[PDB]
């Protein structure tokens, strides 16, 4: 089940900003 | 309940928090110790200095790099580095939190395990990962494919990766990056006539250089351009009021990567050892590389070095070829970005290593769960 790892670093993430 | 990411720079430790757009602490990688006794008295009983509190001490103290070309070396010293990262620099305590490590390509299967140990048994963590420097700056852009040109103030790599895993038969280094052009940049200022000496100015050359420095795209075009009319000159104000000049200084510093030749090195240029990469590599997919080329570190900041790579790698590969340069703004924190995303995943919590799974198998164990 690592496929869906790369499935994901595909579609992206939303990181909190800062400062 | 969140984790952490620390990013090992053979020049700098760039950590934060998993979760957040970038690292919260940033400082220099060595570790200043008193010269001699004398400089211990009124120490106040602590050891040793790091980061920038090691900096401004630093006639005191004997500073020391832990690590080298990439690969770390002086251990005691890069526990020391680490330990003042968890509680100076993130306030935190190692012990409860997971966090996540980047290993430079072609890392050592003693320094993988080594660093493991270290972090369990001497700092206690709850869970820790190790990710390949590389790799991480490819997952920051968003692909699972590509070839990364790693280069930061120690080292230089290029790296081919396929589904996730690199290919460290096509792994292709370079002992010339940062250091070195900085380095180079005073050479040949002081042939100009300028004097760098002190420790003080080699900061300023680096300040002149990654504020003033570029990559022609035709180099004796802009060499020549650069001698015959003053147009492409540009002038540094020192702290003191005092004004240099850079000539073509400006691109005959970073020309360097591509002509390892300037600074005496029979090694290729860069250009060229990503050639030499992409072909070392399956037919079939080659393809893919080519047109995912993506760079990462602070040397790879100088501007015009895409619009560069274009113009050589393609020149070497094949006339039908499609070759496309990755160069994101943020290149230079982009390896600690992707340890942040690939920690934040949900498919990733799964693949940690657990306090509780390093006492039954020991350290051996780095080399079934990071791949
Ligand atoms: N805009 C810029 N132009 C050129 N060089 C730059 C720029 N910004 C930073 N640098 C240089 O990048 C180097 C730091 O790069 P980076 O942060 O990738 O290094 P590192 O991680 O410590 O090294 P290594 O890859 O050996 O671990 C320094 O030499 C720094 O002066
Ligand atoms: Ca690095």
């Amino acid at each position: 089940g690592r496929d869906a790892l790369l499935d994901q670093i595909r579609q992206g993430i939303q990181l909190k900003s800062v400062a | 309940t969140t984790a952490l990411v620390c990013d090992n720079g053979s020049g700098l430790v760039k950590a934060g928090f998993a979760g957040d757009d970038a690292p919260r602490a940033v400082f220099p990688s060595i570790v200043g110790r008193p010269r001699h006794q004398g400089v211990m008295v009124g120490m106040g009983q602590k050891d040793s200095y790091v980061g920038d509190e090691a900096q401004s001490k630093r006639g005191i103290l004997t500073l020391k790099y832990p690590i080298e070309h990439g690969i770390i070396t002086n251990w005691d010293d890069m526990e020391k580095i680490w330990h003042h990262t968890f509680y100076n620099e993130l306030r935190v305590a190692p012990e409860e939190h997971p966090t996540l490590l980047t290993e430079a390509p072609l890392n050592p299967k003693a320094n993988r395990e080594k660093m493991t140990q270290i972090m369990f048994e001497t700092f206690n963590v709850p869970a820790m990962y190790v990710a390949i420097q590389a790799v991480l700056s490819l997952y920051a852009s968003g692909r699972t494919t590509g070839i990364v040109l790693d280069s930061g103030d120690g080292v230089t790599h290029n790296v081919p990766i396929y589904e996730g895993y690199a290919l460290p038969h096509a792994i292709m280094r370079l002992d010339l990056a940062g250091r070195d052009l900085t380095d180079y940049l005073m050479k040949i200022l002081t042939e100009r006539g300028y004097s760098f000496v002190t420790t003080a100015e080699r900061e300023i050359v680096r300040d002149i250089k990654e504020k003033l420095c570029y990559v022609a795209l035709d180099f004796e075009n802009e060499m020549a351009t650069a001698a015959s009319s003053s147009s492409l000159e540009k002038s540094y104000e020192l702290p003191d009021g005092q004004v240099i000049t850079i000539g073509n200084e400006r691109f005959r510093c970073p020309e360097t990567l591509f002509q390892p030749s300037f600074i005496g090195m029979e090694s290729a240029g860069i250009h060229e050892t990503t050639y030499n990469s992409i072909m070392k590599c399956d037919i079939d997919i080659r393809k893919d590389l080519y047109a995912n080329n993506v760079m990462s570190g602070g040397t790879t900041m100088y501007p015009g070095i895409a619009d560069r790579m274009q113009k050589e790698i393609t020149a070497l590969a094949p006339s039908t070829m499609k070759i496309k340069i990755i160069a994101p703004p943020e290149r230079k924190y982009s390896v600690w970005i992707g340890g942040s995303i690939l920690a934040s995943l949900s498919t990733f919590q799964q693949m940690w290593i657990t306090k509780q799974e390093y006492d039954e198998a020991g350290p051996s164990i780095v080399h079934r769960k990071c791949f």
